[PDB]
């Protein structure tokens, strides 16, 4: 006999079994090490996707500056990714979109974003995945680097009493001109501090510092206020709303065209969405946007772009040496690889000499591109602009298109009345996309009739819309308290159920699994169990003193009482009236040495 | 070790000693300190403040508690609730839970139609007394329909809801019809035309032959399926044209297949699939079946059969200007290629109405006839028998319900064992106090419960039960609960063998001494109760110590003793090779360990 | 146990195909009179220590 696990796709659909193809969600064990090799390949492919050779030495660094925008050359082999953008077509698409949506659209959105920012406290910047310290030269959460920056400002030129985003930004600006800066002790000069502020580290997802953070947040807020009004913008949210958008689009399409046309769908996957987005086009676009608004926003939105036009990239850990038998092994940093180039292999050599020009000490002056997972909203806006295109050449032929676009994934819907004009429309669309760097893959982008397609793992079909974005919590990595991590997980499971990524039995299984994970994390078990752990010792003696075992807390030899219909309700609220009054008051005693405010916190 | 931070004065003011029981607890501190603080520490009364502050959460809890949960149902698409929409309705399922509104009419309709289906099925057990047994079932079936205790002889008439079962049961009452038809689950209707019956043959396996009937003239009808309208015309065993106005893939596919069978169009009415030859059984247990319903049943097995049927219908390449009104193999609205004589559109086809009532005539197979044949209903167009709990119902005539299951058998046996007590001579307590256990092995109730016992290894079960009984009686230490639990096994003769720790019935269930189980459970502080699948039963007597002595109800030749961890864990088998004065630990359940000593 | 031991002994002795390392193990049980019962497979002493006829254990290897 032979067990071929795949023969169940014949007499069944795919929207029901595709989930079995991918492993379960979680932290992957792949752990790829960002090191010198990969970063240099990235920089090389970046400079190459620029199809030009022009340069202009600067005056603040005495370094060339590859200006790959509006200077397209090397037209040959245009199938591959391109990065040279044309400003005329960009502004034309922006004008088309404005005309469609309305005149005072960009103005209204920028005004809303402004007013929202005004009442904002700079402390918000503490809410971030991670950043890069410019003093310790490492990666840390936002709060740490923020405290470092503020205390350095204090130590050098007095405290920062603004307590607002705008004063923070102006303080950063002023600091760009300070000649000497101190920090706990040592100081630095102007050029070094500038570099450090424009430094980036590979986590090769980017990890910028703190100076540019607020301006990026502002630009993202504006782009978000914009993407909400757009029908074809599935980035800000997903699931129920996403399916609503899908079906609205499909129904409008079906009700739009006539009996003579026949439609088609396409599953597209933009390749190198980070190595072809240029901040110069973003700057020109933001300028065209704020053209009629307070000059304040005009200048503000023009900060992060230029900050990304000049971004030093921190090369990873340097190469290592070794003798033949490998009994001896030397270790060198990146800044000195230009000192031993005669030893490194060719493939590693040919990838290093052409860039030595742009190196200063240990970094590479990347003048463009967009590596961070930032400006995703803005890239999505640009894509939507691409999709809102229409002219008379198409109308004459009786064809058009439409669709939906995520950050770097999209779905197209072409329309025509012939099995050939569809090809012409597809080629027209690909050309207009490449005009501004937005490329497409060929080994990962397919298409077929309208019934079947895919978008953000939501494999749509004639029916049976199947999702695959099942998320889960993780206690060991994020340990907070024994009274929050369970409620948060319950809320998460509820959400996943809302998005249809989970079903009743699946949700119950996940709940009974997360409960055990929680217990094992905080090293707690019920009372029925015959365990001998430390926390259980006392619980193994002070347990007979109570009768409301149901009311007991999970953190204290308790048992579960919540279920599907009782997730929004924390176990505490569900056991309050049931906990023996003694234990109850013993928990809710604000006179203790230490969401629901319990006597279970781990400060 | 002590990652958790704390306050200092807050610690001493609470008098928290370190290493209370070798647990440091600590400025810094451990986590167990929280345990020690919430188990032995200061007492406040701040509940009201907490509730007031968390009013939103506790009001959500109250609202939740203010729900009347209803049933759920699998189906598709043709603020206070937003907090729960996740648990209220998905996409394949939905729950009709309500808050304040109540109106019991459509549930009553579902109940009445279900019971009508049930009764009409029950009448399908003979060959001659169909109508008689049917009508007698009706007259012997009453219901607490809604709030009124009405009978099932007027609801079928007072109601106005077309259905195969309503009509099939009302025709026997000479009730009015609405000219509606029922070919399987689908609903049909005539619009124009007419014809006469005609017979033809169809082969099976390529050698045999079977006769079916059809119509030879032209006639238009109005088909209708779940969320799917249609219109078509049948002519000479073949489908001429058809149109649809309800857009769904599965609904349209099944409706088209059913209308095709209704028109008998296709080659599978000339020959048959190789799947039919597997059976060739156009017959019930002892009855006959036509070819159409056999084909239908073959469809219900798998959608591949549906696709094969549809391929039998000619497929062609669509021409321009028709995509908007074409179709696909999978119900696709438009496609470069479609099927012959098809038309898709939007908007449901308005259904006509017939205001002419009539009465039909039932047959041996209960098939009703209005005129010119034209069967309107039958049992063949019904689902298979589906057991469903019926409430607000009274069914008195025999065949009402089997009401016989192994579970209920065991329940009744145990009820008899309990009642036998009877607080009198020649009953459980008198024989106990007399120490006459042998008679217990001959009572009638154990003889009635014997058939429910696993036959293959009943001797060893009886041996063990007879051991426990005697060892608990002679000494005078016993527990009525475990006794009654094991008694049904003390009927057959004892034999040698290997016992494991469970007593198995014939229904694959089991029972175990010294533990509780769904079939049989009990506990102290409520010893006057005995649960059976949650059904609490009462004891005709009262006891406060007759049960407290279970030292002999766990094992056969052993007795519980004081706990001792030094004693080694063992199994139920090695017990044979133990001696005296030799304590031994052993599991008595899930994570339940106890010490035992021989004798 | 005595029964089993005597049985084994005769079987080994009658033919001549014996293992000297098993008789020396089972002999101490042949002193009493045979009886009837189920032999689980082990031979216990009065101190909850057994030996098994054919496999080595901590008590006789």
């Amino acid at each position: 006999m032979e067990i071929n696990p795949y023969l169940m796709f014949l007499n069944n659909d795919v929207t029901s079994l595709i989930s079995t193809t991918y492993p379960y969600t979680g932290p992957p064990p792949m752990s790829h090490g960002s090191s010198t090799k990969y970063t240099l390949e990235t920089i090389k492919r970046t400079y190459d996707y620029s199809r030009t050779s022009v340069e202009k030495t600067s005056k603040v660094f005495n370094i060339p500056r590859r200006k790959f925008c509006n200077c397209l050359e090397d037209k040959d082999e245009l199938v591959k990714p391109t990065g040279n953008v044309d400003i005329s077509s960009l502004l034309g698409l922006a004008e088309m979109m404005e005309k469609r949506m309305g005149e005072g659209f960009f103005k209204h959105c920028v005004m809303e974003a402004e007013t929202e920012i005004l009442k904002m406290h700079f402390s918000r910047l503490t809410e971030g995945r991670q950043t890069y310290d410019w003093t310790s030269e490492r990666n840390m959460p936002a709060a740490t680097a923020l405290q470092l920056t503020v205390d350095a400002i204090k130590e050098t030129e007095g405290p920062f009493k603004g307590t607002t985003m705008l004063e923070y930004c102006n303080k950063m600006i002023e600091m760009l001109d300070w000649k000497e800066i101190k920090f706990k002790i040592d100081s630095i000069k102007h050029d070094e501090f500038l570099i450090r502020a424009l430094t980036i580290n590979t986590m090769a997802i980017a990890t910028p510092g703190m100076i540019v953070r607020p301006f990026s947040k502002i630009v993202e807020t504006v782009a978000q206020k914009i993407c909400e009004k757009l029908k074809e913008s599935g980035l800000p949210v997903g699931g129920n709303e996403k399916k609503a958008k899908l079906k609205t689009t499909v129904t409008s399409l079906n009700a739009r065209m006539n009996s003579d046309q026949f439609a088609v769908n396409i599953t597209g996957d933009n390749s190198k969405w980070n190595e072809c987005q240029q901040p110069e086009a973003y700057l020109a676009l933001l300028a065209y946007i704020t053209k009629d608004s307070s000059d304040l926003m005009k200048d503000l939105c023009s900060v992060a772009p230029v900050l990304f036009c000049n971004k030093f990239v921190k090369l990873g850990q340097g190469i290592r040496l070794s003798n033949k038998r490998k009994t001896k092994e030397v270790i060198i940093k990146a800044e000195k690889m230009g000192k031993y180039k005669n030893l490194m292999r060719e493939e590693y050599k040919n990838l290093f000499e052409p860039l030595e020009k742009y190196i200063q000490k240990d970094v590479c002056f990347l003048p463009g591109g967009m590596l961070m997972g930032m400006f995703n909203m803005l890239s999505t806006v640009l894509g939507v602009s691409t999709l809102c295109y229409m002219d008379e050449e198409l109308k004459a032929k009786g064809c058009f298109w439409t669709g939906l676009q995520s950050s770097d994934d999209f779905v197209l819907f072409a329309v025509a009345s012939n099995w050939s004009n569809i090809h012409w429309t597809i080629r027209r669309f690909n050309a207009v996309c490449k005009l501004i760097g937005i490329n497409m893959s060929l080994e990962k982008s397919y298409g077929s009739l309208p019934e079947l397609f895919e978008f953000t793992s939501m494999f749509f079909d004639g029916e049976f819309v199947s999702n695959l974005a099942m998320e889960l919590p993780a206690f060991t990595t994020a340990g907070v308290n024994e009274g929050v991590d369970f409620t948060a997980a319950m809320s998460i499971i509820k959400t996943n159920m809302i998005n249809n990524s989970l079903s009743p039995s699946t949700a119950l299984m996940a709940l009974r699994i997360c409960l055990q994970e929680f217990r094992a994390t905080y090293r707690v078990h019920p009372w029925d169990s015959r365990v001998k752990g430390g926390r259980m010792k006392i619980i193994n003696e002070f347990i007979k003193t109570i009768e409301n075992k149901d009311g007991l807390l999970i953190a204290d030899g308790g048992k579960l009482m919540n279920n599907i219909s009782t997730l929004h309700i924390p176990e505490e609220v569900l056991k309050f009236e049931k906990m023996d009054e003694q234990y109850r008051n013993r928990v809710f005693n604000p006179k203790n040495p230490f969401a629901v405010v319990s006597t279970h916190s781990f400060r | 070790k002590f990652p958790i931070i704390a306050n200092k004065r807050m610690l001493e003011e609470a008098q928290i000693p370190k290493e209370h029981n070798n647990v440091a607890l600590w400025v810094l501190a451990s986590a167990s300190c929280i345990n020690y603080w919430n188990f032995c520490g200061p007492c406040v009364n701040n509940s009201e403040v907490i509730k007031e502050v968390y009013k939103s959460r506790f009001g959500r809890l109250e609202r939740r508690k203010e729900i009347m949960w209803k049933e759920l149902r699998f189906t598709l698409v043709d603020p206070e609730r937003m907090e729960l929409i996740h648990a209220l309705g998905g996409e394949t399922w939905i729950q009709e839970a309500n808050t304040a509104g109540i109106s019991n009419v459509d549930q009553r309709k579902n109940d009445i139609r279900a019971v009508c289906r049930k009764v009409c099925l029950a009448a399908n057990a003979s060959i001659m007394n169909a109508k008689s047994k049917l009508v007698e079932y009706i007259k012997s079936t009453s219901m607490r329909i809604g709030e009124t205790e009405r009978k099932l002889e007027e609801l079928i008439l007072e109601t106005d809801d077309v259905s195969p079962e309503v009509t099939l049961c009302k025709s026997a009452l000479g009730g009015q019809l609405g000219k509606t038809l029922s070919f399987g689950p689908m609903l049909l209707k005539k619009i124009s035309g007419s014809g006469v019956k005609v017979k033809d043959t169809v082969y099976i396996q390529g050698v045999r032959a079977v006769q079916f009937e059809y119509w030879s003239e032209q006639e238009e009808f109005y088909g209708e399926y779940k969320s799917a309208t249609a219109l078509f015309s049948r002519k000479e065993r073949s489908l001429e044209w058809i149109t649809i106005g309800g857009g769904i893939n599965e609904d349209r596919k099944r409706l088209l297949a059913m209308c095709m069978i209704f028109c008998r169009d296709g080659d599978y009415f000339k020959d048959a699939p190789a799947t039919i030859t597997m059976a060739d059984l156009s017959t019930k247990l002892g009855r006959e079946i036509p070819y159409q319903y056999v084909m239908m049943n073959w469809i219900q097995k798998s959608e591949d059969n549906l696709e094969a049927l549809l391929y039998s219908r000619g497929i062609v390449e669509t021409n321009p200007g028709k995509m908007g009104s074409s179709m696909g193999i999978d119900g696709s609205k438009r496609a470069i290629k479609s099927l012959r004589a098809v038309t898709i559109q939007s908007g449901k086809i308005d259904m006509p109405e017939s205001k002419e009532k009539i009465h039909l005539e039932l047959s041996d197979n209960l098939e009703a006839f209005d005129s010119s044949g034209r069967i309107v209903a039958t049992i063949l167009d019904l689902p298979s028998d589906k057991k469903v709990t019926f409430q607000d119902v009274s069914f008195q005539h025999p065949d009402l319900a089997v009401l016989r299951d192994e579970k209920t058998a065991i329940t009744k046996g145990y009820e008899a064992l309990i009642k036998r007590l009877g607080t009198g001579d020649n009953d459980i307590p008198s024989l106990i106090a007399k120490k006459d256990y042998l008679s217990l092995y001959n009572l009638p109730e154990v003889k009635l419960m014997a058939p429910l016992i696993r036959p293959n290894r009943k001797g060893v079960y009886s041996r063990v039960a007879r051991k426990l009984v005697s060892t608990q009686v002679t000494t005078g230490h016993y527990s009525l609960h475990e006794l009654i639990k094991v008694l049904p096994f003390t009927y057959f003769a004892p034999k040698q063998g290997m016992f494991e720790g469970r007593l198995f019935f014939s229904n694959d269930s089991f029972v175990e001494p010294g533990v509780n189980n769904n079939v049989f459970s009990w506990s102290k502080a409520d010893s006057s109760k005995i649960y059976c699948h949650g059904i609490a039963i009462r004891v005709p007597l009262v006891v406060g110590d007759e049960h407290m002595d279970t030292s002999l109800a766990l094992l056969e030749g052993f007795s519980v003793c004081e706990n001792d961890p030094r004693a080694p864990m063992v199994t139920r088998q090695d017990l044979i090779d133990v001696g005296f004065g030799q304590k031994v630990r052993l599991f008595v359940g899930q994570g339940s360990v106890r010490t035992f000593k021989r004798t």
